[PDB]
């Protein structure tokens, strides 16, 4: 019980415990949760839309 | 390294992302063996230089 150790779980409860974790980050930074427009997640993506452009480089000068 | 993971792991908590991610190294492993397997036995040289 109590959840405790290393036990399987459903793909519904990954996105659930991933949503409580960004409603909670925004409250420590903007002190709100009412969240009209989601930044955090903006912000993530830029990110990741950085290192994958990086990478396609690599591929094309490995293959050249 | 064992005994202390065998120690610690079962009174504490762990998030679904974390136990999800343990899951799939399972699957990380196996993919492998037989594609290696293979190279270890020169089947593509072999096949390549008929």
């Amino acid at each position: 019980g109590s959840g405790y150790g290393l036990g399987l779980s459903t793909r519904t409860q990954v996105t659930g415990y991933q949503f409580l974790a960004r409603r909670t980050a925004m409250a420590l930074t903007r002190w709100r949760v009412r969240m009209e427009i989601e930044p955090g997640r903006r912000q993530t993506l830029a990110v990741v839309a950085s290192v994958s452009a990086a990478l396609v480089i690599c591929l094309g000068a490995l293959l050249w | 390294a064992g005994m202390a993971a065998a120690a610690h792991v079962p009174h504490t908590i762990y998030s679904p992302l974390f136990r999800k991610f343990v899951e799939w190294i399972e699957y990380l492993c196996l993919m492998p063996i037989f594609p290696l397997a293979l190279w270890l036995m020169n089947v593509y040289a072999a096949i390549r230089y008929r």
